[PDB]
C-alpha cells in the first residue's frame, strides 16, 4: 500500500492503485483493490499505515452513504473531498493521527465535469490534473508533465498510465505488484479489467 | 565538551566590475548577543593587487589570511618574484582549505582582483574549497539578504523592458566604480537595520590597474 | 542537483543543472557542475562539490602524468577507476561524491559511474542528484542508440528541465556537453527560466503550468 | 529587549527600547513593549511577545472588572498578584518576564516578575538581554531620592546602554511617567537615535518593468440589487 | 578536551592618552565556593606589558611560567634585551595568540580568555584580546567574562571610538575602571571585593597597584525593602 | 542562599543574607528571605523563589482563614500546613523552608523542612547553599538560653562566614526578631560584617 | 521536518499613498518536491485582505476558521469587519492555541472604510501582532524579502509605482529561495477597487 | 546487490546472481553481474555493502591469478575458499571490516567433482549442495530441500533453480531484476544467456 | 575524606581521617592518608586512592633521585613534581593533594594542589569531602604562630566536626607533626574527639 496516481482527463478520471500488500518480508497478496467507492460518481483510492488506510476510507464511506440517504442526494465530488479533508486535519492534532493519504476522483453530474483531489493525511488538498502520493510522483510527474492534454480521452490517459508505470516498474526498487485501473464517469465508475 | 568553533558574526560583499573590483565586509565583531569591536578589519590586502576576506569564525579566517599571504611571499622567492595571477591564487586557497577537509576553517572566503586580461575578477569559496569565479557575490551573516537585491540590481534579474510586456530582457549594461559602491552601501545600510550582527562600520577596498584603494564609511550602532 | 549523461551513436551527452542551496536559501544560481578533467574527458558532480572539484582535478594530474609515462592517452575504464581507488582509502572517513565520467577512447564511447562508496559501473545511462528521477523518466521514454547529435543534445536538455521544473533543489541554468573521439565539445549554458517557456510553447508540454 | 524601572520622589518611572527580534533578524524596529494593565499601572514585558501581551491584556482585563465591581481604582499589588499566579499555574511555559509599576490610592510601587512566578521588590530594576547593560548604568548613577526628571534621565540612559550594547536591543526609546495625584503619561518614542541615513540611489522602477500574466478586478463588494 | 576547575573571572581594561589600563580580581573560584582569595591574575612582562588573565586558573599559571620563560629566552645572546630588543607587547601577544589557536587546534585547549595590555615602543598603546579558541579582537575597551556584559557598556561611555582616547586623561580611566569593578563586585556572584590595577603609561611607565578594595558602595536603600510585593513589614 | 534560625531565652530570631542569582548573575542583591506568614510566625526561604513565595502566600492564606475561626494558631500549625503544601507536592517542587514563631505558652520554637518535606523540631537551623560551610562553626558556638544580643552575635558570625565563602550568598544581613515584646527587624550591612 | 517550511511560499505586505498592497507566490510542496502552481496564499473576507504562509492545512483551515468567524461577525455587526478589528481576532485566535499552535505566519492588509487609513499587520504563529508602517513580510524566504523591502522601499508610493516594487521584492527573494515561486500573484488595494495581476516567473 | 544462490548437482555448480543495482530510491543498473572469475573452474559471486562487494573479490582475484602465475597450477576450489575465509575472519576484526557475503563454485580437476562453498563476512565458512545469502535462503532453501538430488543434471538444476526463482519473484518485496546464471564444469565458466 | 595540613611556630602538621569508602560501605576504616614522600616532607591525599598512591609513589622516586643528585629538596620542589604529574595527567587523573613540608632555612609550608593541577601556597589547607563543613570553623579559628599543642587542638577539634556531619569522614584522627626535633606520629580515637 505505496502507489496510487490520479489522472482527469477530459471527460473521466482514472485511478491507478497498486496491488501488493507486504507484511515483514513477505508479499501476502498481489491483488488488493486500494479503492472504496463512496458514491456511484466518487472514487477514493488510499494509501499509508496499514489498518488505518481501510478503517478510515470505510469510515468516510460510511459518512457518504448516510448522507446520500438522509437527502436523496448525491453530494459533489468537491464537497465530498472537503469532508474528508477537515476529518484529516482534524486527525493531524487528535492523541493518534489516521496516518492516510488519499485521491479522490469523480464525476460532477451537475457541471458535467471530471475532477481529480489530492489529499495527504496532515489535511492538505489540492485539485489537480494528474496527482500521486508518497515517491510515485518522483517517477511519473515528468512524463505527466510531458505528455499530458486536458482534451485527452479516455484511451489515450490509460496509454499514459501505462508508460508512467512502465517507468515505475524500471526504476523502483520496489514491487508493488502491478496496478489494479478504474475510471469514473458521467456513467459511474467502473474497473479496466486488463492492464 | 569543547566547541573548537565559533561564529564572529560580520558579512562581506565582492562586486567585479568591467576593470576594477570591490571586496566589502562590515567591520563589526561579536559573539552571540555582545559586540567584541566595533571597528576591526576583515578585509585585506594580501599583496600582488589582491583582497581577501575570510568571513565566518575569526580565529581561522585569520589563519587563512596569515597563510595565503604567507604563500604570495613563498610564491615571490620560488618563482623569481613573478606576480601572482588572481586565478592562480583561488587554485592555491583551494589547496590550502582542502589541507583541513577533515577539520576546516569554518570561513567562507572570497578574493577580488583584476585577470591577466586587465578585466575585474571576484573568486568565491566554501569553508573546504570548492571555488567558482562570479561577478557578485555576498557572503556571511546577512548574505541571503543581500544576494537577491543583487541579483535585481547589479543582473537586471526579472526586470523586462517597458512596453514589451516580459518579451524582451533590461540589457546587461557595465556598472561604473561610483555606481558599484552605492549599492554596497545600500546593501550593507539594508542589512543593518534588519540583521543585528551587521552594522558599526563598513569598510571597502577597491581594485584598479593603479593599486588598492581603501573607503570607510559609518554604520548604525546598535 | 540534477545531472546525467548517456551514450549513443555519436558519442556521449552530459547535461547538468546549475543550483546551489544552504537549506531552502539558494547559494549559486550558476555553479559549473561539469570537471574538465582534460579535453578528452568530463566528470560530473554530486554531492560535496568540493570532494568533486580536488578530487577529479588530482584525477586530472594522474591522467597526465599517465600519457607522460607511457605516451598514450588513457582509457575511460581506466581514468574511472583510478578515481574510485582514491575514493577508496577516504573509506568511511565521510566524503561525498557522485561523478559521471565521460569520454571517448578505443574501444568508443564511454561512460562510468562512481561514487563515494567506491563503486564503479559502466553502462550506457546515467543520473545523479535530488532530481534524477524526473530526468530517468524522459531518458528511459526518449533514449535510442539511433539519435542525432541534435536530438541527443536536446533530449539531456529536456530531460534537466524536466528536473529542475519538479525538484526545489535543482535549476538555474542548463550546461551541454557532447564527447566526440576528437574531444568533448560545450553546447552552452541554457537558463531554465527562459528554457521552460520556449520549450512549453514549441513543444507544447506542461500545460498545466500557466503562460 | 532592554526594559527598567525607576522609582523616584513622588512616583515611578518605566522605560524599554524599541527592537523586536526572530533570531539575528529584525521583526519591528519600532515595537511597543510598554503595556497598559490600567490607567495609571503600566508594565514592561521581555520574553516571548506573545506571552506579555496575552497576559498583560488578560490581567488587564480582570483588574478593569475588579475596579468597576469594588468601586475604587486597581491596586498595583492586585496586578502582581493576578499575574505571578496565573505566570505560576502555567510554570514558565508563558514566557513573559515583567516589569510592572504604577501608582494608586497607597502609594507608587515597582516590582518585576519572572516567568515562573517570582517577584521583586525594588527601586530600580532592569530585564532583558540588555538587562546586564541597563543594570551597570543603574548601579553607577542611581541614588535616593531623585527628581522625576533625573529619574527619566537615568530610565533612558539605561536603555541606551542595551541599544547600543545589546544585539537584541536597539533603536528608539519609550518612557511612561507615573506620579502621584496625576494622570500617566506615556511617552512614545522619548528618543530616536537611530534614523536611517538617506539612501544613495532611489529603486523607482519604470511602470511595464515587470511582466505580467493576467489582469482581473477583484469583487469586494457585496451581492447587488437588481 | 577539559573542563575549567579553579577559575578567575572578569579581566577589564580600557586606553586612555597616553597608554592603557587594566584590572582584575584576586579571587579563586571553585565553583560557587570562593575558594582562594589571594590569587594575583594581574602578570606583568617586563616594564611595558600586562597580561591579564581569567578563566583556569591552572592554565593561567602555565602560561605564567611561558611569559616568564619568554623573558629568559629573549636575553639569551641578546645585549639589547633591556633597550631595542626588548619584549614587546605585540610579539608576547601574538606568541600567546600562536599558542592558543594551536591547542584549540589539537583538541586540548588552555580554558582562558586573555588581554594584553601595554606601550610598544613607539609610545602606541596596545590592548588587544585572545581567548580559548584563539579568536583575537582589539578595541578601546576589552572586558572579559561578566566585565564584557557590565564594564565595557560603562567604559564606552568615556571611550565610545577611537577618537575618545586622546581626549581621556589617566584619573578619568582610573576612575572608570574602578567604578566598573564595583559593579561587577555588586552584580558578579563570582567576584570579589580585593583587586590589582595596572597602568601602564608611556611617560610614567608602569604602575602595579595591589590590595585594592571596592568602597562607596550603596547598601543603605535595602533597610526599606521588605517582601516580595504585598508584604509591610 | 544563607539562612537560619535560632531559639533564645526571649524567643526566636531569624537570619538571612540578600542574594538572588540566576547562575552567575545577582539577579536581586537586596532580597528580602524572611516572611511572614502571621503576626509573629515567619519563615526563612531557600530553593526556587517562585515556589517558595507561592507556598508562603497560600500558608499566608491558611492561618489568616484559621485565625478568623479558631484564633492564634501555633508555630508548630504553621509548619504542619508548610509541610502538607512541601509533602504533597515535593514532586514539583524545590522548596527549603525553615519556620520560626513566638507563642506565649511554647515561647521560641524553630522547624525546618528540607526537600523531601519532612519536619524536625530543633533548638536552631541552618540552610541554603551556604549553610554547607557553617554546619562546624554553629554545631560549636551554639548554646541554648543565649541572649539576645548574644543570638544575634552568633547569627551576625555565622552567616557572615556563609557570605564568605558561598559565592550564591551575599548582599545584606536581614533578620527579624521574634518576641512577647514585639516584632524587630534588623539589618547589618558588609562593611559591618565583613570585618568579623 | 520543521512544519513552517514543509511546504514553503512567501506573502508580502506594502503601503503606499492611499493604497495598499499584498502578494504571494504559487507554491506549493512535499520539500523538495513541487505540488500545486495554483496554491494561493491570499484570501479576502469583504475589504480585508488576509495573507498565510506555512504549513498548507493549517492554512486552508485558518482561511475557512476566518470565514466563518467573519460571516457571523458580519451578521450580527451589520457591517463588514474593519483590518484592525480583523487582525485583533487573528490574534486572539491564535493564541487561544497557544500550546498547540497553527504553523503560520499570517499578514493582513487592507483600507479602513471609514478613515480611509492603509493598513497591515503580521503576526508569529501564536499571534504576537507586528503592526508595520512599511511592510510586512513572512515565509521561508523572510530574510530575502527583508533584504529586497527594506533597500526597495520608499513610503507614499502611488499604486502602479507600488506594483512594481512589491512584485521586484517577491519575485527576486523566491528566486533565491528553493521552497518559494511558481507564479506569484499581487494585489493592488485602494478604497473601492482591487486590481489583482499574475506575475511572469521562472518555472524552477 | 543481495540475491545470489548456488547449486551443486552431479557434474557441475550453477550459480544464481540479481542484476539490480539501486542507488538511493532509483535502480541505477539491471544488468549488474555479481561474479568474478578466480581461475579457469573457480567461480566466486558476491553480495553485501556497495563498494565493498567488488573491492573484496577483485582483491581476492588478484591473489588467485598471482598464485595461478607463480606455482603454473590452479588451487582446488578448497585451497580457494579456505583462503577467502580466512581474508574475511581477518577482515571482521580490522577497524574497517570488509561487509561481503561470497559463494564460490569450483570444479575440481583432481577429483573430477563440482565443490559449493558459502562464506559470509564473519569468514563462516561452510560447503553445501545448494546454498544462499541473506534472506534468499528463507524463501528457497524449502524447494530446494524438497527436489535436490546429488545426481541431478545441469539441466534439472536450472529447471530447479528457476522454480527458485519464481518463489522469490511471488513472494519477495523487492524487484531484484531477475538473475544471471553461470556453469561451472570440467569444461571451465561459461553464462546461461537466456533465463 | 576530611584533610588538612597547618603550619605553625615550630614548623607543620599534618592531619587526617581514615575512612575510606566504596558507596556506603566502608571498605577500610584505619586508612593512613598521610604519606611520606621524604623525610620531612609528606602528603595528605584526596580522590582516587588509585591514582593518589601512583601519584606519591612517583613523587617519591623523583625526590629518592633528586637527593642522590642535587641534596635535600625543598617543599616548594616537591610541590612543583606534585603538580607537574596532576596538572599533565589532568584528564586522567582524580586527585586531590596537600604537600607539607620542613625546612631549617623556610620552615614549615604548605602547598594545596586541587583537581585542575593549580598550586596554592597557604599559612595552612582544607580538603577533602568534609573539608566543606569546616570553611567556616578553620577560619575563624587559625591564627599564625600557634604553639604545637594549640595547632594540635585546631585540627582535633576541625576534623571532629568534619567527620561529624560528612559521612564519607571517620574512624580516627591521625596527625603527623614535621619539626626541627624530627617527625612525630599521633592518633587519637572517636571517644577522645567526639566529646569535644
Ligand atoms: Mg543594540
Ligand atoms: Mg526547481
Ligand atoms: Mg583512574
Ligand atoms: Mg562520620
Amino acid at each position: 500500500m505505496d502507489i496510487i496516481l490520479g489522472i482527469r482527463v477530459q471527460d473521466s478520471v482514472i485511478l491507478a492503485s497498486s496491488k501488493a500488500v507486504t507484511r515483514g518480508i513477505s508479499v501476502l497478496k498481489d491483488s488488493d483493490d486500494k479503492t472504496r467507492q463512496l458514491s456511484p460518481h466518487t472514487l477514493m483510492s488510499f494509501a499509508g499505515e496499514a489498518g488505518d488506510t481501510v478503517q478510515f476510507a470505510e469510515y468516510i464511506q460510511a459518512n457518504i452513504q448516510l448522507y446520500s440517504i438522509r437527502e436523496d442526494y448525491e453530494l459533489s465530488p468537491q464537497a465530498v473531498s472537503s469532508f474528508v479533508r477537515q476529518e484529516l486535519a482534524k486527525s493531524i492534532r487528535s492523541r493518534r493521527p489516521y496516518q492516510v493519504n488519499v485521491l479522490i476522483g469523480g464525476y460532477d453530474k451537475k457541471k458535467n465535469k471530471p475532477e481529480l483531489y489530492q489529499i495527504d493525511y496532515l489535511g492538505t488538498k489540492v485539485e489537480l490534473p494528474y496527482g500521486a502520493h508518497g515517491y510515485s510522483g518522483f517517477y511519473t510527474f515528468s512524463l505527466l508533465d510531458h505528455h499530458y492534454r486536458p482534451d485527452m480521452t479516455t484511451e489515450e490517459g490509460l496509454d499514459l498510465l501505462k508508460l508512467c508505470v512502465q517507468e515505475l516498474e524500471k526504476r523502483m526498487p520496489m514491487d508493488f505488484k502491478g496496478v489494479i485501473v478504474k475510471i469514473v464517469d458521467k456513467d459511474g465508475i467502473r474497473q479496466v479489467d486488463d492492464f | 565538551q569543547f566547541n573548537p568553533y565559533g561564529d564572529n558574526g560580520g558579512t562581506i560583499l565582492g562586486i567585479a566590475g568591467e576593470d576594477f573590483a570591490v571586496l566589502a565586509g562590515d567591520t563589526r565583531n561579536i559573539t552571540d548577543y555582545s559586540i567584541n569591536s566595533r571597528y576591526e578589519p576583515k578585509v585585506f590586502d594580501c599583496g600582488d593587487n589582491i583582497v581577501m576576506s575570510a568571513n565566518g569564525f575569526a580565529a581561522d579566517g585569520d589563519a587563512l589570511v596569515k597563510r595565503f599571504k604567507n604563500s604570495v611571499k613563498w610564491y615571490h622567492f620560488d618563482h623569481n618574484d613573478k606576480k601572482l595571477s588572481i586565478n592562480s591564487a583561488a587554485r592555491n586557497i583551494q589547496h590550502l582549505l582542502y589541507s583541513r577537509r577533515f577539520f576546516p576553517y569554518y570561513v567562507y572566503n572570497i578574493i577580488a582582483g583584476l585577470d591577466e586580461d586587465g578585466k575585474g575578477a571576484v573568486y568565491s569559496f566554501d569553508p573546504v574549497g570548492s571555488y567558482q569565479r562570479e561577478q557578485c557575490r555576498a557572503g556571511g551573516a546577512a548574505a541571503s539578504l543581500i544576494m537577491p537585491f543583487l541579483d535585481n540590481q547589479v543582473n537586471f534579474k526579472n526586470q523586462y523592458e517597458p512596453g514589451t510586456n516580459g518579451k524582451v530582457k533590461k540589457p546587461l549594461k557595465y556598472l561604473s566604480v561610483e555606481e558599484v559602491i552605492k549599492l554596497v552601501r545600500d546593501s550593507f545600510t539594508s542589512a543593518t537595520e534588519r540583521h543585528i550582527q551587521v552594522g558599526d562600520g563598513l569598510e571597502i577596498l577597491i581594485v584598479t590597474k593603479d593599486g588598492v584603494r581603501k573607503e570607510f564609511y559609518e554604520l548604525k550602532r546598535d | 542537483t540534477t545531472t546525467l549523461a548517456f551514450k549513443f551513436q555519436h558519442g556521449v551527452i552530459a547535461a547538468v543543472d546549475s543550483r546551489a542551496s544552504a537549506g531552502s536559501y539558494i547559494s549559486a544560481l550558476r555553479m559549473n557542475k561539469v570537471i574538465e578533467i582534460n579535453p578528452y574527458l568530463l566528470g560530473t558532480m554530486s554531492g560535496c562539490a568540493a570532494d568533486c572539484q580536488y578530487w577529479e582535478r588530482l584525477l586530472a594530474k594522474e591522467c597526465r602524468l599517465y600519457y607522460l609515462r607511457n605516451g598514450e592517452r588513457i582509457s575511460v575504464s581506466a581514468a574511472s577507476k583510478l578515481l574510485s581507488n582514491m575514493m577508496c582509502q577516504y573509506r568511511g572517513m565521510g566524503l561525498s561524491m557522485g561523478s559521471m565520467i565521460c569520454g571517448w577512447d578505443k574501444k568508443g564511447p564511454g561512460l562510468y559511474y562512481v561514487d563515494e562508496h567506491g563503486t564503479r559501473l559502466s553502462g550506457n545511462m546515467f543520473s545523479t542528484g535530488s532530481g534524477n528521477t524526473y530526468a530517468y523518466g524522459v531518458l528511459d521514454s526518449n533514449y535510442k542508440w539511433d539519435l542525432s547529435v541534435e536530438d541527443a543534445l536536446y533530449l539531456g536538455k529536456r530531460s534537466i528541465l524536466a528536473a529542475a521544473h519538479r525538484d526545489a533543489y535543482s535549476g538555474g541554468s542548463v550546461n551541454l556537453y557532447h564527447v566526440t573521439e576528437d574531444g568533448w565539445i560545450y553546447h552552452g549554458n541554457h537558463d531554465v527560466g527562459e528554457l521552460f517557456w520556449k520549450v512549453k510553447e514549441e513543444e507544447g508540454s506542461f500545460n498545466n503550468v500557466i503562460g | 529587549t532592554t526594559i527598567v524601572g525607576v522609582k523616584f520622589n513622588n512616583g515611578v518611572v518605566i522605560a524599554a527600547d524599541t527592537r523586536s527580534t526572530q533570531g539575528p533578524i529584525v521583526a519591528d524596529k519600532n515595537c511597543a513593549k510598554l503595556h497598559r494593565i490600567s490607567p495609571k499601572i503600566w508594565c514592561a514585558g521581555a520574553g516571548t511577545a506573545a506571552d506579555t501581551e496575552a497576559v498583560t491584556q488578560l490581567i488587564g482585563s480582570n483588574i478593569e472588572l475588579h475596579s468597576l465591581y469594588t468601586s475604587r481604582e486597581p491596586r498595583v499589588v492586585s496586578a502582581l498578584q493576578m499575574l505571578k499566579q496565573h505566570l505560576f499555574k502555567y510554570q514558565g511555559h508563558i514566557g513573559a518576564y515583567l516589569i510592572v509599576a504604577g501608582v494608586d490610592p497607597t502609594g507608587s510601587h515597582l516590582f518585576s516578575i519572572h516567568a515562573h512566578g517570582s517577584t521583586d521588590v525594588g527601586y530600580y530594576l532592569s530585564l532583558g538581554s540588555g538587562s546586564l547593560a541597563a543594570m551597570a548604568v543603574l548601579e553607577s548613577h542611581w541614588k535616593q531620592d531623585l527628581t522625576k526628571e533625573e529619574a527619566i534621565k537615568l530610565a533612558s540612559d539605561a536603555i541606551q546602554a542595551g541599544i547600543w550594547n545589546d544585539l537584541g536591543s536597539g533603536s528608539n526609546v519609550d518612557v511612561c511617567v507615573m506620579e502621584i495625584g496625576k494622570d500617566a503619561e506615556y511617552l512614545r518614542n522619548y528618543l530616536t537615535p537611530n534614523v536611517r541615513e538617506e539612501k544613495q540611489k532611489s529603486y523607482k522602477f519604470p511602470r511595464g518593468t515587470t511582466a505580467v500574466l493576467k489582469e482581473s478586478i477583484v469583487n469586494i463588494c457585496d451581492i447587488q440589487e437588481e | 578536551t577539559q573542563q575549567p576547575i579553579v577559575t578567575g573571572t572578569s579581566v577589564i581594561s580600557m586606553k586612555y592618552d597616553n597608554g592603557v589600563i587594566i584590572a582584575a580580581d584576586n579571587l579563586g573560584s571553585y565553583g560557587s565556593l570562593l575558594r582562594f582569595n589571594g590569587v594575583e591574575r594581574l602578570i606583568p612582562v617586563g616594564d611595558n606589558t600586562v597580561v591579564g588573565i581569567s578563566g583556569d586558573i591552572s592554565d593561567m599559571q602555565h602560561i605564567e611560567r611561558l611569559l616568564k620563560d619568554l623573558v629568559t629566552e629573549n636575553a639569551y645572546d641578546n645585549p639589547l634585551a633591556d633597550a631595542e630588543e626588548a619584549l614587546e607587547p605585540s610579539y608576547i601577544f601574538e606568541y600567546l595568540a600562536t599558542v592558543m589557536y594551536q591547542r584549540r587546534s589539537k583538541m586540548n585547549p588552555l580554558w582562558n580568555a586573555i588581554i594584553v595590555a601595554g606601550v610598544q615602543s613607539n609610545g602606541d598603546q596596545f590592548l588587544r584580546y585572545v581567548n580559548l579558541l584563539g579568536v583575537t579582537y582589539s578595541s578601546p575597551t576589552l572586558a572579559t567574562g561578566f566585565g564584557a556584559h557590565m564594564a565595557n557598556p560603562l567604559l564606552r561611555k568615556v571611550v565610545d571610538r577611537e577618537s575618545d582616547i586622546p581626549k581621556t586623561t589617566v584619573q578619568v580611566a582610573e576612575e572608570a575602571i574602578v567604578n566598573a569593578m564595583r559593579v561587577l563586585y555588586y552584580r558578579d556572584a563570582r567576584s570579589s571585593r580585593n583587586f590589582s590595577l595596572a597602568i601602564i603609561d608611556k611617560n610614567t611607565g608602569l604602575t602595579f597597584k595591589k590590595n585594592l578594595q571596592v568602597e562607596n558602595m550603596k547598601w543603605d536603600f535595602a533597610k526599606d525593602i521588605k517582601g516580595y510585593g504585598t508584604q509591610k513589614i | 542562599t544563607s539562612i537560619m534560625a535560632v531559639t533564645f531565652k526571649d524567643g526566636v530570631i531569624l537570619g538571612a543574607d540578600s542574594r538572588t542569582t540566576t547562575g552567575a548573575y545577582i539577579a536581586n542583591r537586596v532580597t528580602d528571605k524572611l516572611t511572614r506568614v502571621h503576626d509573629k510566625i515567619w519563615c526563612c526561604r531557600s530553593g526556587s523563589a517562585a515556589d517558595t513565595q507561592a507556598i508562603a502566600d497560600i500558608v499566608q492564606y491558611h492561618l489568616e482563614l484559621y485565625t478568623s475561626q479558631y484564633g492564634t494558631p501555633s508555630t508548630e500549625t504553621a509548619a504542619s500546613v508548610f509541610k502538607e503544601l512541601c509533602y504533597e507536592n515535593k514532586d514539583n517542587l524545590t522548596a527549603g523552608i525553615i519556620v520560626a514563631g513566638y507563642d506565649d505558652k511554647n515561647k521560641g520554637e524553630v522547624y525546618t523542612i528540607p526537600l523531601g518535606g519532612s519536619v524536625h523540631k530543633l533548638p536552631y537551623a541552618i540552610a541554603g547553599s551556604g549553610s554547607t560551610f557553617i554546619y562546624g562553626y554553629c554545631d560549636k558556638n551554639f548554646r541554648e538560653n543565649m541572649s539576645k544580643e548574644e543570638t544575634v552575635d552568633f547569627i551576625k558570625h555565622s552567616l557572615s562566614q556563609a557570605i564568605k565563602w558561598d559565592g550564591s550568598s551575599g548582599g545584606v544581613i536581614r533578620m527579624v526578631v521574634l518576641t512577647a515584646a514585639g516584632v524587630e527587624r534588623l539589618i547589618f550591612y558588609p562593611d559591618e560584617y565583613e570585618q568579623l | 521536518s520543521d512544519p513552517s517550511s514543509i511546504n514553503g511560499g512567501i506573502v508580502v505586505a506594502m503601503t503606499g499613498k492611499d493604497c495598499v498592497a499584498i502578494a504571494c507566490d504559487l507554491r506549493l510542496g512535499s520539500q523538495s518536491l513541487g505540488v500545486s502552481n495554483k496554491f494561493e496564499k491570499i484570501f479576502h473576507y469583504g475589504h480585508v485582505f488576509l495573507g498565510i504562509t506555512g504549513l498548507a492545512t493549517d492554512v486552508t483551515t485558518l482561511n475557512e476558521m476566518f470565514r466563518y468567524k467573519t460571516n457571523l461577525y458580519k451578521l450580527k455587526e451589520e457591517r463588514a469587519i474593519e483590518p484592525e478589528t480583523f487582525t485583533q481576532l487573528v490574534s486572539s485566535s491564535l493564541y487561544e492555541r497557544r500550546f498547540g499552535p497553527y504553523f503560520v505566519g499570517p499578514v493582513v492588509a487592507g483600507i479602513n472604510s471609514k478613515s480611509g487609513k492603509p493598513f497591515i499587520a503580521g503576526f508569529d504563529l501564536i499571534g504576537c501582532i507586528d503592526e508595520a508602517k512599511d511592510f510586512i513580510v513572512s515565509g521561508t524566504a523572510s530574510d530575502q524579502l527583508f533584504g529586497m523591502c527594506e533597500s526597495l522601499y520608499e513610503p507614499n508610493l502611488e499604486p502602479e509605482d507600488l506594483f512594481e516594487t512589491i512584485s521586484q521584492a517577491l519575485l527576486n527573494a523566491a528566486d533565491r529561495d528553493a521552497l518559494s515561486g511558481w507564479g506569484a500573484v499581487v494585489y493592488i488595494i485602494k478604497k473601492d477597487e482591487v486590481v489583482k495581476r499574475y506575475l511572469k516567473m521562472r518555472q524552477d
